[PDB]
RNA sequence: AAUAGGGUGAAGCCAGAGGAAACUCUGGUGGAGGCUCGUAGCGGUUCUGACGUGCAAAUCGAUCGUCGAAUUUGGGUAUAGG
RNA sequence: UAACGAGAUUCCCACUGUCCCUAUCUACUAUCUAGCGAAACCACAGCCAAGGGAACGGGCUUGGCAGAAUCAGCGGGGAAAG
RNA sequence: AUAACUGGCUUGUGGCAGUCAAGCGUUCAUAGCGACAUUGCUUUUUGAUUCUUCGAUGUCGGCUCUUCCUAUCAUACCGAAGCAGAAUUCGGUAAGCGUUGGAUUGUUCACCCACUAAUAGGGAACGUGAGCUGGGUUUAGACCGUCGUGAGACAGGUUAGUUUUACCCUACUGAUGAAUGUUAUCGCAAUAGUAAUUGAACUUAGUACGAGAGGAACCGUUCAUUCAGAUAAUUGGUUUUUGCGGCUGUCUGAUCAGGCAACGCCGCGAAGCUACCAUCUGCUGGAUUAUGGCUGAACGCCUCUAAGUCAGAAUCCAUGCUAGAACG
């Protein structure tokens, strides 16, 4: 429910990301990206504000060894806003969602890309600071 | 054997051959339609490329999640000094085609566009037009009958016009001199707009208002020969593969025994002949404003040309037009700016520019001031300014 | 439109010029180019950078 | 006839500490080994690199094995086509 | 089975243009010039489509067509060369 | 004269498609199927044969790239239903346009994970090795198991094993060019090519439909995927600007200023080049296919059809875009 502008890609397939909420994950390592369509050779890839279907590959038992949706909510990668400005974070750092979007957990740790607040009204609730 | 898995073409077949462009001025293969019910008026412009800029926008675009919010846009400059009509020609309909039938010209060609004429100008007598400007002795009926040939035959009517580019920075000193279609009216109405403006300026003001969508037309940058990994972005080879990587590695199957005018080859790339459509128009600016680059929120008086001048450029003195986007060509190029060529009624063709600021900092490096006042007062004094 | 300042050297910073960078306890520095930039990256003092505003009025110059 | 410079630190030897004894523990010294890192040297793993009508009828470059012995090598000498 | 291994194999950390997905730079070539100057190969040669044919033609039959002389590349064909 | 590839005849076998209509489908042969039979097509399987090649046509697979077929997976438009809606199934015109990222395996094949509108099937000497690679097979080294007295065999397992040449002709991609009095400028347009694609969100609307559960669509708006053509504002990358600064060793007696370290190293670094790693741009008319119709006979009724005619698909031809016939 929402339409964002196109923002540089940070996540290809196999990168692993910080988990940012306190679901208990510590990493989030990026499987697939929602909506990729067809191209040869071409590595799925998500930026900030995307749905991922991803694994925890290190936190608790009950989380590691599944397939779960999450969204990326920040990215170290410099992108380029409409008003012009290249913004980037010291990090790459998601959420675990449920397939709607509403967060499994229920607090972020550091700021948030207001493309993902502004597309997201979960993470924006449970979002403190939104760049 | 069919592929093992399905991928699209690489590169429109849309554009061949991937040549260089016959002339380096490009000409306007179709001009647009003609209404007899419109005034009479020019359908093109020539200018040329100046540089890129920056400015700042308020979008008024419902819907959008930039709307009534600031926006930071590309532009691009083009130097547009007014052209000079010195001719007219008249084409007849014929089953084989538009067909030149006359081409009248003025009494008096300036000194720049009867350079156009000549490959060694210095050592030339400068004979051109002398025994045509003689065809102007005292009543000039032969040339009143010539047009009352055009107006009597012809079925569309251009004009003859040429830049002046003595007033650009260029260092060229040829005109360049180009066939510009004249719409509405009658014939008799278009040859007579015509004649009245034989030898006289015609401005970009009297062609392209703001907020049009137009069109560019002009010839590329050159690469020179080049692989078909950029010339036609086709995947490179494995690291270890043997003669080299940057490769198409089967340019064709056993049959058809030939290579096929399909597969990516290297060869010549840039140069080409393009005609880029629907860039808008947000300036229109006046070369006797000493405030091009002020704005109805930025006052600052200012002109368009950054500190130093525009790169490999130089300063734009003239008239000008400020089009959205980039537009194909190199520095000093010569561009065709036309009319579009159909009636566009979408938000993005009927929204109304007004521009907030402008970007006049140093294009040779990270500029960080916009005015040598501005770098004054922020630097203060330097010993050289004792 | 607004004019922002350096965070390291002090100078203006206009519309789409240089880059933000948020910090991970949510700070945000605004670096006109990637001179100004990579010195923050790199760790550098504006107070001992010879040609910055900080350093300026640090030893008291143009003042 | 030839084989930089380091590391490790075996026997043997000296001294101290702890105890009734049995003895144990500790600090030095010493300089062993078909030991080890690594030059010269000998070899030739990988790039399946270069070249591949070559510089060369086997070479070139990087990378690599080994480098005090079952080591490397000159000359003399012996063994000759079932 | 400790130790050892340019032996074969799997996983993990670090690392990276291996890749997403490519871009840029340097020297030597290639290029052009003066001088010097080979070789493989060669029935005759050299545009396609279909047909028939030793059942996949440069030549034959029927069509498409077809305008001197050429340069850099290229690797579809010459069922190319060895 | 004769096997192991391709190709050729054949098409048993493999694959695909008909017709008949006993039954299935609460009733009901034919919405969707369809036994017993029977007629075909294809050469993407495998056989049969041995016609070409043994003075050699480089024999697996993958990577890369182009094109073609339609027996259509998706997308456009439609007809039918055991089609209320949503979903789905059967069918027509249609190849314009797309048909993916990965774990295991040398694999073709397979099988899972995941995205997607969809992850359709094939051909082009089982496309493609002077394009690559060389994991497999299929020289010579070696090990094992079974077999053999043995040398040795295995279509069984395992490990290591040189992949050569284009400068010729043609063809493709670009680049010049004699002559059609000379030279210059501006043009026309025959012919050839062509380009865009798909999704989501908001609204319609919790509306139509439905007892409820559930639950659409057209007009419109904002974005996005894949593709295409440019461009360098900005941001990023690149650095022989060896531009500026810094650092080590050594050399010029010291200083200043320099040389060398097979660009000595490091930070920044303009300009240039360049990135869905950046930005911009990607048109509107006509004629039709399927199909639904009008008037209207044949056949005093009926009938979209016989004469005539209307609308209508991602189709076709133009508009637009690229080249410009080097003998228009
Ligand atoms: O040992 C030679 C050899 C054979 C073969 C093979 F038959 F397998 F293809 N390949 C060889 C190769 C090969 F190309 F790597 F396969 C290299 C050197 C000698 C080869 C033989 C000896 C008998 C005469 C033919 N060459
Ligand atoms: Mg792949
Ligand atoms: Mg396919
Ligand atoms: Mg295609
Ligand atoms: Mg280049
Ligand atoms: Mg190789
Ligand atoms: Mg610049
Ligand atoms: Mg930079
Ligand atoms: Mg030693
Ligand atoms: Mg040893
Ligand atoms: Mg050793
Ligand atoms: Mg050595
Ligand atoms: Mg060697
Ligand atoms: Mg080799
Ligand atoms: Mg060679
Ligand atoms: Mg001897
Ligand atoms: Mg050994
Ligand atoms: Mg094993
Ligand atoms: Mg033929
Ligand atoms: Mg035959
Ligand atoms: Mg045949
Ligand atoms: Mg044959
Ligand atoms: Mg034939
Ligand atoms: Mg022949
Ligand atoms: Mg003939
Ligand atoms: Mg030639
Ligand atoms: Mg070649
Ligand atoms: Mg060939
Ligand atoms: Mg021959
Ligand atoms: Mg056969
Ligand atoms: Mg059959
Ligand atoms: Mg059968
Ligand atoms: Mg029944
Ligand atoms: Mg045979
Ligand atoms: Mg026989
Ligand atoms: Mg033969
Ligand atoms: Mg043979
Ligand atoms: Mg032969
Ligand atoms: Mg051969
Ligand atoms: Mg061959
Ligand atoms: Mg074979
Ligand atoms: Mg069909
Ligand atoms: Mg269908
Ligand atoms: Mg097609
Ligand atoms: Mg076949
Ligand atoms: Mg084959
Ligand atoms: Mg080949
Ligand atoms: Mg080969
Ligand atoms: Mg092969
Ligand atoms: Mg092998
Ligand atoms: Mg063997
Ligand atoms: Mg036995
Ligand atoms: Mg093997
Ligand atoms: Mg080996
Ligand atoms: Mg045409
Ligand atoms: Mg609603
Ligand atoms: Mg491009
Ligand atoms: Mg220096
Ligand atoms: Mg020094
Ligand atoms: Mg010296
Ligand atoms: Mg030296
Ligand atoms: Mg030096
Ligand atoms: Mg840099
Ligand atoms: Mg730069
Ligand atoms: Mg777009
Ligand atoms: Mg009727
Ligand atoms: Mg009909
Ligand atoms: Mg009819
Ligand atoms: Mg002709
Ligand atoms: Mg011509």
């Amino acid at each position: 429910s929402g339409n964002k502008f196109r923002m540089s890609l940070a996540l290809p397939v196999g990168a692993v990301m910080n988990c940012a909420d306190n679901s208990g994950a510590r990493n989030l390592y990026v499987l697939a990206v929602k909506g990729t369509g067809a191209r040869l050779n071409r590595l799925p890839a998500a930026a900030a504000g995307d749905m991922v279907m991803a694994t925890v590959k290190k936190g608790k038992p009950e989380l590691r060894k599944k397939v779960m949706p999450a969204i990326v909510i920040r990215q170290s990668k410099p992108w380029r806003r409409r008003d012009g400005v290249y913004l980037y974070f010291e990090d790459n750092a998601g959420v675990i969602v449920n397939p709607k979007g509403e967060m499994k957990g229920s607090a972020i740790t550091g700021p948030v890309a207001k493309e993902c607040a502004d597309l997201w009204p979960r993470i924006a609730s449970n979002s403190g600071v939104v760049v | 054997s069919h592929r093992k898995y399905e991928a699209p073409r690489h590169g429109s077949l849309g554009f061949l051959p991937r040549k260089r462009a016959a002339k380096q001025r490009g000409r306007v293969k179709s001009f647009p339609k003609d209404v007899k019910s419109k005034p009479v008026a020019l359908t093109a412009f020539l200018g040329y490329k100046a540089g890129m800029t920056t400015i700042v926008r308020d979008l008024d675009r419902p819907g959008s999640k930039m709307h009534k919010r600031e926006v930071v846009e590309a532009a691009t400059v083009v130097d547009t000094p007014p052209m000079v009509v010195v001719g007219v020609v008249g084409y007849v309909e014929t089953p084989r085609g538009l067909r030149s039938l006359t081409t009248v010209w003025a009494e008096h060609l300036s000194e720049e566009v009867r350079r156009r004429f000549y490959k060694n100008w210095y050592k030339s007598k400068k004979k051109a037009f002398t025994k045509y400007s003689g065809k102007y002795a005292t009543d000039a009926k032969q040339v009143e009958t010539e047009l009352a040939r055009i107006k009597k035959y012809a079925s569309v009517v251009r004009v003859l016009a040429h830049t002046q580019i003595k007033k650009t920075p260029l260092s060229q000193k040829k005109a360049h001199l180009a066939e510009i279609q004249i719409n509405g009216g009658s014939v008799s109405d278009k040859v007579d707009w015509a004649k009245e403006h034989f030898e006289k300026e015609v401005s970009v003001d009297s062609v392209f208002e703001q907020d049009e969508m137009i069109d560019v037309i002009a010839v590329t940058k050159g690469h020179g020969f080049e692989g078909v990994t950029h010339r036609w972005g086709t995947k490179k080879l494995p690291r270890k593969t043997h003669r080299g990587l940057r490769k198409v590695a089967c340019i064709g199957a056993w049959h058809p025994a030939n290579v096929n005018w399909t597969v990516a080859r290297a060869g010549q790339n840039g140069y080409h002949h393009r005609t880029s459509i629907n860039h808008k128009v947000y300036r229109v600016g006046k070369g006797t404003d000493e405030a091009n680059g002020a704005t109805e929120f930025d006052r600052t008086k200012k002109t368009i040309n950054p500190m130093g001048g525009f790169v490999r450029y130089g300063n734009v003195n003239n008239d000008f037009v400020l089009l959205k986007g980039s537009i194909p060509g190199v520095k000093k190029r010569v561009v065709t700016l036309r009319k579009s060529l159909y009636v566009d009624t979408s938000r993005r063709a009927v929204e109304k520019v007004n521009l907030k600021w402008i970007d006049t900092a140093s294009r040779f490096g990270k500029g960080r001031f916009q005015t040598p006042a501005e770098k004054h007062a922020f630097m203060g004094t330097l010993k050289k300014d004792l | 439109m607004k004019i922002e300042v350096d965070s390291f050297s002090g100078s203006k910073i206009y519309p789409g010029r240089g880059t933000l960078f948020v910090r991970g306890d949510s700070k945000i520095f605004r670096f006109q180019s990637s001179k100004s930039a990579s010195l923050f990256q790199q760790r550098k003092n504006p107070r001992r950078i010879s040609w910055t505003v900080l350093y300026r009025r640090h030893h008291k110059k143009g003042i």
